[PDB]
């Protein structure tokens, strides 16, 4: 884990709360064997519902000076909670279509070289990405770890 | 029944005990946050419990500035029903009934979400 957040963070949760007060150390595979109050031994209400932000959530988005986000600039991934760009070295025509299409900008897309100046400096994260034909999104694509 | 005029000092001045305390704290400005409506005493509850929020009850009590406005009812578990939520107070206003919040509405904060306000001498 990196985070945990609360106070529903993420939504609130229709269906009844089952699990309360709950305290780990953390050895347990299973959500279940930590020590709990019971079963419906709840007092919180739907404002109150956890969440968390594992190691391997990852995201996409294409920086910019003008805007945070945007349709063109430097695209960046975010790994284990760090942020960090993308190695440009053997990158195919359909790797900027997938990653095009993720970002929901258009179908196809094509490498410029680097702007004037850069908004900030990152570790590059992955390099070495080949997408295949057929996948949605980078994640489902190979390359190197 | 008799209709006469008088001096002022036979005239009444009354004054009614403050409507908002703080109470189960260490000392005398810091505690719970407690409000008198409806005949009863009863809790504010943390939802959007802001330093500004807490601003305005140290000046209607008389204590210093609020350095901090807690959450969860550090100091005890409150006592009583539950009156206001999601009060939101721009720091310029005199009472805390000027400012607007859930008034005298049910409340879907629990009892173990009451606020506490510690303010300086
Ligand atoms: C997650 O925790 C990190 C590290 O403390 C922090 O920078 C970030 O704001 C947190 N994110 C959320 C959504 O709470
Ligand atoms: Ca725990
Ligand atoms: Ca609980
Ligand atoms: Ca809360
Ligand atoms: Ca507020």
């Amino acid at each position: 884990a990196i985070n945990a957040t609360g106070s529903a963070h993420f939504g609130e949760g229709t269906g009844p709360i089952w699990l309360d007060e709950m305290k780990c150390n953390g050895k347990e595979s299973r959500i279940w064997q930590c020590h709990s109050h019971g079963w419906g031994q709840q007092n919180c209400r739907h404002k109150e519902d956890a969440g968390v932000i594992c190691s391997e959530f990852m995201s996409l988005r294409l920086t910019s000076e003008a805007s945070r986000e945007a349709c063109a600039g430097r695209l960046e991934v975010f790994y284990n909670g760090a942020w960090g760009t993308v190695g440009k070295s053997s990158m195919s025509e359909t790797t900027v279509g997938v990653v095009c299409r993720q970002l929901g900008c258009a179908d196809k897309g094509k490498i410029n070289p680097a702007s004037l100046d850069k908004a900030m400096s990152i570790p590059m994260w992955v390099d070495n990405v080949q997408c295949p034909k057929g996948p949605d999104t980078l994640w489902q694509c190979p390359s190197s770890p | 029944w008799e209709k006469r005029l008088a001096s002022p000092s036979e005239e009444t001045w009354i004054t009614c005990d403050n409507k908002i305390r703080l109470q189960e704290g260490p000392t005398s400005c810091s505690g719970r946050v407690e409000i008198w409506h409806g005949g009863s005493w009863g809790t504010v509850c943390d939802d959007s419990w802001d330093l500004d929020d807490a601003q305005v009850v140290c000046q209607q009590l008389g204590c210093g500035p609020a350095l901090k406005a807690f959450k969860e009812a550090e100091f005890g578990q409150g006592t009583g029903p539950i009156w206001l939520n999601e009060v939101k107070c721009k720091g310029n206003e005199s009472s805390l009934w000027d400012c607007p919040a859930r008034r005298w509405g049910h409340s879907e904060c629990g009892h173990k979400e009451d606020a506490a306000v510690n303010c300086t001498d």
